[PDB]
């Protein structure tokens, strides 16, 4: 209804930057007057829907006064195309008679999509009415004009090109202490008691979006509710699903570097490499190139490959691309060498992002004129492995790991300094490894003090930290029936 | 090992805008519209 | 002509998730919902076709006395842009002034499709002034939406949000304690019927939705009438009989789709395999009967059981009777029948079953003779073999990549166990090694419990006496002596 700036926070960073933006040219319009250049006229925001899109420009335009004109996307683009270029015309017609006023639209993605093979829409007649209203109008009249979309790449370019759409902001995901803001916002209502907890209730989260704060509160007060004929929270994220639900952003697991144990050799050298140019770049521009990107991990099956894939995922806090083994489809001929590209591009739009892949080192068996091949697979996306590792950039500086379990079948071109080249073995857990790794996992379990896990290492010599898991798995599932013959007498 | 691509085509309207049949206009001629509100009408007679 | 209060069977146990979104707005709003909370108002009820919402909803607006609704998905909206947008607009304002009240809607997937290759923008108009609409009513409106389907996942993911619709409530098939009460409302309209009771009719109609039980109340009457033709009414006290025929000219509702339902076997159907049962009843009945005592130690339990022996005994057999116990869902995949025939024509049809496992869980999946992927690790260095080690590492990675708190479980049962595969006798995705032989000598009377149970000599000396003279008897060639019968005994009885 009457929403302020102090509801949403998080893009605090881009929340002063779009109140130069749009609130600066609309209270001060004699400042472009005496510097000469005319004031910017759009400015569109994107992002994962759910952030806040729509209650962004509303919290912006109550706290101005101004006038709040809005046309929706897939509302005035259903019609057949005759009102549509109307409905544009009155759209600025009207905000000029009431200046100072903002235009705010949605959903600009199903107005304006870009022009690809699958041709047969009308994909005319409304974006170019949009075209030639634009481009006039700036007369110093007090009027911007606010885009916002879902997939900020799908937009025609001929808009983000100038003087239409030229200044973009990022509203994504918020951070935990982003998340921690909004959870104070969303609960001042609400009469908790003490025993409910906000900096750990934001970090056990760890991808939530700000739509699901509004929804996880009202699940865990319902259960409140129904008591009547208060840490009902953790209760509520086991019922509830998170959004972004089956993307390739998932978080479930919050393992840290604190719940594995061991390998000193890979702690250290993983936070050379991949911590050091997202946290301290000033160095590393002077001191020849930035980015170690690749990176290669083998050794015996079970030696702890993904486990510390999510553990540097959640320490700097930045997304991870879980790509499998065999996820290079092979439905056809040509779009197995296109969809591994796509994916690259996501991770320099998200950068900087970990990816993971698993053995798609296959140049070693794509000999030169033989008979004995596949149809266009497993042959020629190493040649699209050999040209799109290296497309790095200086404002991304983007790291990708891989972990294999066979180092006798790595190609002679993937061992390359503009490839993968970091390659680390990874050991078995050694006498001092088993206690560190092993103890770190039972943390959750509630056990007596008097075991004392030197046995188990003294009892294991040559067994692999997975099957050490196995151990403690076997010691809590005769636990749990050890709880289970405790309550029925 | 291999693949099958097609692709398609389409056509997409052509239009008359045939409408206004001639009973319905005669229907439409012979009606009232509203007068504002002192806009009598009147009668008359004569001729006995 | 109305509905009573309840009038379904089967579904009293969960009928009170949709009832109690209705009257704590309105007969407690000062002491329960005046905190500081908004109240809900958009469900969602779905299932399959034929378990009766479009009723459901009118049974709570009887018991409530609340208003009712009534709009179908492909009726109003087939008329124009502008004539469906005047009756959804006269509906809620309609609905305002007479609170409470429940606006019904049902098919949401024919007006809200997904957006992966459904082109054109016709469908985006309708549903932008259903969320439109849904907005401005938060003080005193008692109004819940109920919104009818039939799949979850066909609905948008957009109308899943904080206030449009967060209620997903799934009435279920019901068992047979479930449609006794189906059975029991068709038939009080009936004069007359058998001296049976009809529970022994519906234990073996377990996959039959309670729409067709409808029916076949009906579907027996007539031929009531056929077999004649108080002086003509004596004929309609329904017979067993006439049920198994109108069982023997049943059109099951589970048989116009495929079959998932839970089979009717139980544990005392075999004889022997008894340290396998005591193994089988921790790893995967002990989540779903205790949920709260793995996260006390906060640790899962193992995800994964494998069998190996020889094909004789019943380790693939007796698999469905551990997911029937707790009412799980049973999917058996064999290693030899998908393959990769064209070129990467087997991942995608490995994780397209891994999101319907957890949907409608508990379910499991039997993933069974894995001697066609589990044996190339490093053998095979041909073509196939280049194609081995791309299909291997897709299951191989879902083994550990998928949801294990969702109580789906994988269970192997493999013969030749020399030349598997070393990455998954790992630990977290199979390492209960259980090998299953063919069964004890001794255990070898108790096979025979049942498919037979009438016999006037009473044997079991002599069944025992060649189960005792070696130890190269099968599992199921034993079971084959009384498979026979008709070829020894019912062959030589039956001339009179
Ligand atoms: N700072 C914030 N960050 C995230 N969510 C917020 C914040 N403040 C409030 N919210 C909640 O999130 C919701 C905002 O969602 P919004 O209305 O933008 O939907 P949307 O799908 O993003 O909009 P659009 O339809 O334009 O995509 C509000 O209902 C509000 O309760
Ligand atoms: N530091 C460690 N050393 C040994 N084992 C570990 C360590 N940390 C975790 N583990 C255990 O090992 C398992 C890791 O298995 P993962 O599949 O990620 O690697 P892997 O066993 O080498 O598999 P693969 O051989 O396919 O790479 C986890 O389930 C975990 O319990
Ligand atoms: N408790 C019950 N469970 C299942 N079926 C019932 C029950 N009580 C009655 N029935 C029978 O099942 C039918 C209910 O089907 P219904 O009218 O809901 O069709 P539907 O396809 O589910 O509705 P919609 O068109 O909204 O999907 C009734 O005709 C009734 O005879
Ligand atoms: N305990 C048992 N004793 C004898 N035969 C059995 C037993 N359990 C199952 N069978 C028979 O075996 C079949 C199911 O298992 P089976 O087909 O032998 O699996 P597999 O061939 O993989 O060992 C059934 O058709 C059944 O007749």
């Amino acid at each position: 209804n009457e929403v302020g700036y102090d509801d949403i926070g998080g893009c605090r960073k881009q929340m002063a930057q779009i109140r130069e933006m749009v609130e600066l040219p609309l209270r001060h319009p004699q400042l472009f007057k005496a510097i000469g250049i005319k004031p910017p006229r759009g400015v569109l925001m994107y992002g994962p829907p759910g952030t806040g899109k729509t209650l962004m420009a509303r919290a912006v335009a109550n706290e101005t006064g101004a006038f709040f004109f809005l046309i929706n996307g897939p509302e005035v683009m259903s019609k057949m195309a005759g009102e549509s270029e109307s409905n544009l015309r009155k759209a600025f017609e009207e905000a000029e008679k009431n200046a100072p006023a903002i235009i705010f639209i949605d959903e600009i993605d199903s107005i304006a999509p870009k022009r690809d093979k699958t041709n047969g829409e009308v994909e005319r007649r409304v974006v170019s009415q949009l075209l030639t209203l634009m481009d006039g109008m700036k007369a110093r009249s007090n009027v911007v004009v606010i885009a916002a979309t879902n997939r900020p790449n799908s937009i025609d370019p001929a808009l983000r090109r100038f003087g239409r759409f030229d200044r973009e902001v990022d509203i994504g995901i918020p951070d935990a202490t982003g998340r921690l803001e909004v959870l104070r916002i969303h609960t001042k209502n609400m009469k908790l008691a003490d025993d409910v907890d906000l900096e750990a209730l934001a970090a056990e989260t760890h991808g939530y979006v700000g739509a699901d704060i509004a929804s996880l509160c009202s699940e865990a007060a319902m259960q409140q509710i129904r008591e009547k004929m208060m840490d009902n929270f953790r209760f509520a994220l086991g019922n509830s699903n998170p959004s972004a639900l089956r993307e390739t952003v998932v978080e479930s697991v919050n393992v840290t570097w604190d719940d594995v144990g061991g390998l000193d050799e890979i702690k250290e050298e993983l936070k050379e490499t991949v911590e050091y140019p997202v946290l301290h770049p000033d160095q590393y521009t002077k001191f020849g190139l930035s980015p170690s990107k690749g990176v290669l991990f083998y050794g015996p099956p079970g030696t702890g490959k993904t486990l510390l894939a999510k553990a540097v995922a959640t320490e700097v806090s930045a997304n991870f691309i879980s790509v499998k083994g065999p996820e290079l489809l092979s439905m056809w001929y040509g779009e197995s060498e296109s969809n591994i590209r796509d994916i690259f591009d996501k991770a320099r739009a998200a950068a900087p992002t970990v990816v993971f892949l698993d053995q798609l080192d296959s140049i070693a068996k794509a000999r030169g004129g033989s008979l004995g091949d596949a149809g266009g697979a497993s042959d020629r996306v190493v040649n699209q492995l050999l040209t799109e590792m290296d497309g790095m950039n200086a404002k991304k500086n983007v790291f990708v790991i891989g972990a294999t379990n066979r180092p006798d079948q790595i190609d002679p071109a993937i061992l390359r300094p503009g490839r993968l080249d970091q390659l680390i073995y990874v050991p078995l857990p050694d006498e001092n490894a088993r206690l560190s790794i092993l103890n770190a996992q039972l943390r959750k379990t509630p056990l007596e003090p008097g075991l004392e896990l030197t046995a188990i290492a003294k009892a294991t010599q040559g067994f692999s930290g997975a099957d050490l898991l196995y151990i403690v798995q076997r010691a809590a599932k005769y636990a749990i029936k050890d709880s289970i013959e405790a309550h029925r007498q | 090992q291999i693949f099958v691509k097609t692709l398609t085509g389409k056509t997409i309207t052509l239009e008359v805008e045939s409408s206004d049949t001639i009973d319905n206009v005669k229907s439409k001629i012979q009606d009232k519209e509203g007068i504002p509100p002192d806009q009598q009408r009147l009668i008359f007679a004569g001729k006995q």
